[PDB]
RNA sequence: GUAACGGGGCUAAACCAUGCACCGAAGCUGCGGCAGCGACGCUUAUGCGUUGUUGGGUAGGGGAGCGUUCUGUAAGCCUGCGAAGGUGUGCUGUGAGGCAUGCUGGAGGUAUCAGAAGUGCGAAUGCUGACAUAAGUAACGAUAAAGCGGGUGAAAAGCCC
RNA sequence: CCCGGCGAGGGGAGUGAAAAAGAACCUGAAACCGUGUACGUACAAGCAGUGGGAGCACGCUUAGGCGUGUGACUGCGUACC
């Protein structure tokens, strides 16, 4: 059963959280919550409070039973981004993008 | 066993039970066409035509569906000169059974 | 010094050819506590090769 | 359109690109290039080619017997109840109906009624006369319209 | 009915042994080339290599014409600084005669990545013995 | 009547980008580039019609060189031959027997190869 | 950088002379096909077995058409048994296109013949918006400077003691 | 109701004809970014296609030496205004 949990409008580009997702993608839900607690980006707390969420999801509104699940599924598209302005020098302004993403957990049995 | 023949405008190396797609043939299309001047027999030992067309040889064949081949598409297109055209055409064939090849 | 031209989604693509980070491996468990933790390193409860150590 | 003579920025150096007038038929908000003003449609046509026309599509009316004379078509009082019947009774739905000096009723009547319309002889235009799946016409009106085409 | 075409998995090849002694290099290049390419037989398919497997012999006896023998140019550059070394053909002979009729079939077969597969097939030999007795190599001529 | 332009646009570039698959990056993602991309398939594919009919005889003519070079005559001389043969008239393509009934040709180098002697 | 035969290589695979084969173009021929402009024979609200012939083309002239909005034809016709639009596919047209139909969508669309045009875009350093690139690179704003203990807290180098 | 910071976001439940309407809400194209699968790709040199063309993969019909995708190898080939 695949059941599953995402983080829209996460405060990270996706360039960066798919670093750490691809850690993570296919392993056991087990060995996937260890990756991510040893991992020191903060995509990659961004991305174990999902796996989390979506386990949790599993269990309690599904077949449950955490010992089988894997992260069959995890993948991250990009959110809106917010516009900004950078004063520059010699009254020069610079765009800059404030980026988020989406995140997507999938986690099941199979 | 097979043997050749102009047909097209084009020849064809062909054996009987064989279909063999040839330009357009009015000849409609269930009846038999019986081509009369092949330039080559064989079986294991052979026949040709020592001039044009082997002295008895013939072939017959039934038209068998007649068709237009897939469209393709002419490109012209002149570079820095405001010119172009594009054009389709398509191209009518009669396909032939083939029953023949009396030697 | 700036660019002719825009580069393909793929050099993009073969440039990352190298960033993928490196999931760890190298972690324990505690023969004393629960506590999984990197080899060398103070478990959270504060233990290390059993023996609790760090009081807090 | 709402706006300044102001050209937007310097003619050479910022590394944009002309630029006069912020009403640029080309630039967005505001422009336009040929606006229309209100014109008048209207034609000609000569007289005695009016006059043609209508004969002409008299003659075809008559030529697929869709123009069908009666003496005296008039119905007895305002009410279209009533001409829905006589046209039921005559077999006709679409209708012109031309008559010679038009009573009051008979317009009165026919007025919610759709496929139907009546005229007086000398109001008959060209379209309405095709318009119709026939069209009656009284004796009294064909004297009528007779005098007018000439 | 489309015209055919050998097809890679289904080729022949064979082998041969070529004696170069006496022969004129070029003239026999030529030939050594062609076999090389496939192009005696159902060749017929040049974007498939037909050719055959032909080993040569004794290159450093191979014959020139003319004064080539003390004259012919043999060019390359490292690609370095100002790096062009040439050598005379018979200061090739002298050291790795093998190079003469590589270097020369090599010139003859064609282009890129098919005729240089080709070219793999030919194995030359300065000496009078080889070791591919296993191939069972045919000997021929030209 | 101000007119919407856009379904009938959306059509064109649709039709292009369309025809424009499995060309590489842009040329198969971007109208502007994919246009240009199609036009000269198109252009390659007028040439190549006409270019076909070359390589296919020089295919066939190679492969009868082959096979006549291998009853030992030349492809000049085999044509030449066939060509005095009593009239006898053969398409180069034909002459694939070249390939498919070693027999047939050989015949043929002989019937040729005689009415040269 | 060989670099003054395209290369390999050639003593002929060079020059000269005679000869006969052969290869070779979108030329010429063959088979099928379309059209413009003429004119036979079959026969005229004529198109034809047809038939001779022509069919590179910028500027420019001429001819014939596709499609878009809106008026009428239409209180008709199609449509919640699924309109417009979006996305596939199939067949068709010389083409601009047309028609069908799966998916999506969920309220409108209209044949035909005519009528009118804010009718067709890749380029004007065009206008607006959206989104790529460089790049997870530069940088994070005075080189006065930090260290540790406790705290709160989901989290504390940066707050509080 | 559950994960979470009495968050952000999310999974169920439920309303509804529909949430393939959930408030950034009708339709929802394009550039541009991803996950998944077939095929290709680490001795190969250029407007990236086009002509020929193996192989693999998938559909064929009871084969028939076909359709679709991919495209080793190979001839030709310097974008548009
Ligand atoms: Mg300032
Ligand atoms: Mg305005
Ligand atoms: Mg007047
Ligand atoms: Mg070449
Ligand atoms: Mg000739
Ligand atoms: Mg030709
Ligand atoms: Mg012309
Ligand atoms: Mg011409
Ligand atoms: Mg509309
Ligand atoms: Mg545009
Ligand atoms: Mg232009
Ligand atoms: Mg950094
Ligand atoms: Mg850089
Ligand atoms: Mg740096
Ligand atoms: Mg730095
Ligand atoms: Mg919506
Ligand atoms: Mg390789
Ligand atoms: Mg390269």
């Amino acid at each position: 059963m695949e059941t599953i949990a995402k983080h829209r409008h996460a405060r990270s580009s996706a360039q960066k959280v798919r670093l750490v997702a691809d850690l993570i993608r296919g392993k056991k839900v087990s060995q996937a919550l260890d990756i991510l607690t040893y991992t020191n980006k903060k995509a990659a707390v961004l991305v174990k409070k999902v796996l989390e969420s979506a386990i949790a999801n599993a269990e309690h509104n599904d077949g449950a039973d955490i010992d089988d699940l894997k992260v069959t599924k995890i993948f991250v598209d990009e959110g809106p981004s917010m516009k900004r302005i950078m004063p520059r020098a010699k009254g020069r302004a610079d765009r800059i993008l404030k980026r988020t993403s989406h995140i997507t957990v999938v986690v099941s049995d199979r | 066993m097979y043997a050749v023949f102009q047909s097209g405008g084009k020849q064809h190396r062909v054996s009987e039970g064989q279909t063999v797609r040839l330009e357009k043939l009015d000849i409609a299309t269930g009846e038999t066409v019986e081509f009369a001047e092949v330039l080559m027999i064989a079986n294991g030992e052979e026949v040709k035509i020592g001039v044009p067309f082997v002295d008895g040889g013939v072939i017959k064949a039934e038209v068998v569906a007649h068709g237009r081949g897939e469209k393709v598409k002419i490109v012209k297109f002149r570079r820095r000169k405001h010119y172009r055209k594009q054009q389709g055409h398509r191209q009518w064939f009669t396909d032939v059974k083939i029953t023949g090849i009396s030697a | 010094a700036v660019q002719q031209n825009k580069p393909t989604r793929s050099k993009r693509g073969m440039r990352r050819s190298h960033d993928a980070l490196t999931a760890v491996t190298s972690l324990s468990v505690d023969k004393t506590s629960g506590e999984k933790h990197l080899r060398h390193h103070i478990t959270a409860d504060g233990y290390y090769r059993g023996r609790k150590v760090i009081a807090k | 359109v709402t706006g300044s003579g102001k050209k937007p920025w310097r003619q050479k150096g910022t590394g944009r690109a002309r630029s006069g007038s912020i009403k640029s038929p080309i630039w967005r908000s505001g422009g336009v290039t040929f606006a229309a003003r209100p014109q008048d449609h209207s034609q000609k046509v000569n007289k005695k080619m009016y006059r043609g026309a209508l004969k002409s599509i008299l003659s075809e009316l008559v030529r697929q017997d869709r123009l069908i004379v009666v003496e005296k078509f008039s119905v007895e009082a305002p009410k279209t109840k009533l001409l829905a019947q006589k046209l039921k009774d005559m077999a006709l739905e679409d209708v012109l109906i031309i008559t010679g000096e038009l009573d009051e009723n008979l317009f009165l009547a026919a007025r919610n009624l759709h496929k139907v319309d009546v005229r007086d002889a000398t109001g008959i235009d060209p379209v309405s006369l095709i318009a119709f799946d026939k069209v009656v016409m009284t004796a009294d009106a064909v004297k009528q319209v007779e005098e007018m085409l000439a | 009915m489309k015209t055919f075409t050998a097809k890679p998995e289904t080729v022949k090849r064979d082998w041969y042994v070529v004696d170069a002694t006496g022969k004129t290099l070029g003239r026999l290049a030529t030939e050594l080339a062609r076999r090389l390419r496939g192009k005696h037989k159902a060749e017929y398919t040049p974007h498939v290599d037909t050719g055959d497997y032909i080993i040569v012999l004794n290159a450093d006896k191979v014959a020139v014409t003319g004064n080539k023998r003390t004259d012919k140019v043999y060019y390359h550059h490292t690609g370095h600084i100002g790096g062009i070394k040439q050598a005379t053909f018979e200061e090739m002979i002298a050291r790795r005669p093998e190079r003469v009729i590589e270097i020369a079939v090599k010139g003859m077969l064609p282009k890129g990545p098919l005729g240089r597969a080709m070219f793999r097939k030919l194995k030359v030999y300065a000496g009078n013995e080889h070791n591919h007795a296993a191939q069972q190599p045919q000997v021929l001529d030209i | 009547a101000r007119v919407k332009r856009g379904v009938i646009a959306r059509a064109r570039h649709k039709k292009i980008l369309k025809q424009a698959k499995g060309y590489y990056g842009a040329r198969s993602r971007v109208y502007r580039v994919a246009f240009q991309a199609v036009i000269k398939a198109g252009q390659y594919a007028y040439r190549d019609r006409r270019q076909r009919k070359r390589q296919f005889r020089q295919l066939w003519i190679a492969r009868i060189n082959a096979a006549a070079r291998q009853n030992g005559i030349s492809y000049s001389k085999f044509i030449n031959g066939l060509k005095k043969a009593s009239v006898e008239i053969d398409r180069k393509i034909l002459a694939d027997i070249a390939v498919f009934d070693k027999v047939a040709f050989t015949a043929l180098v002989e019937k040729a190869k005689a009415a040269l002697a």
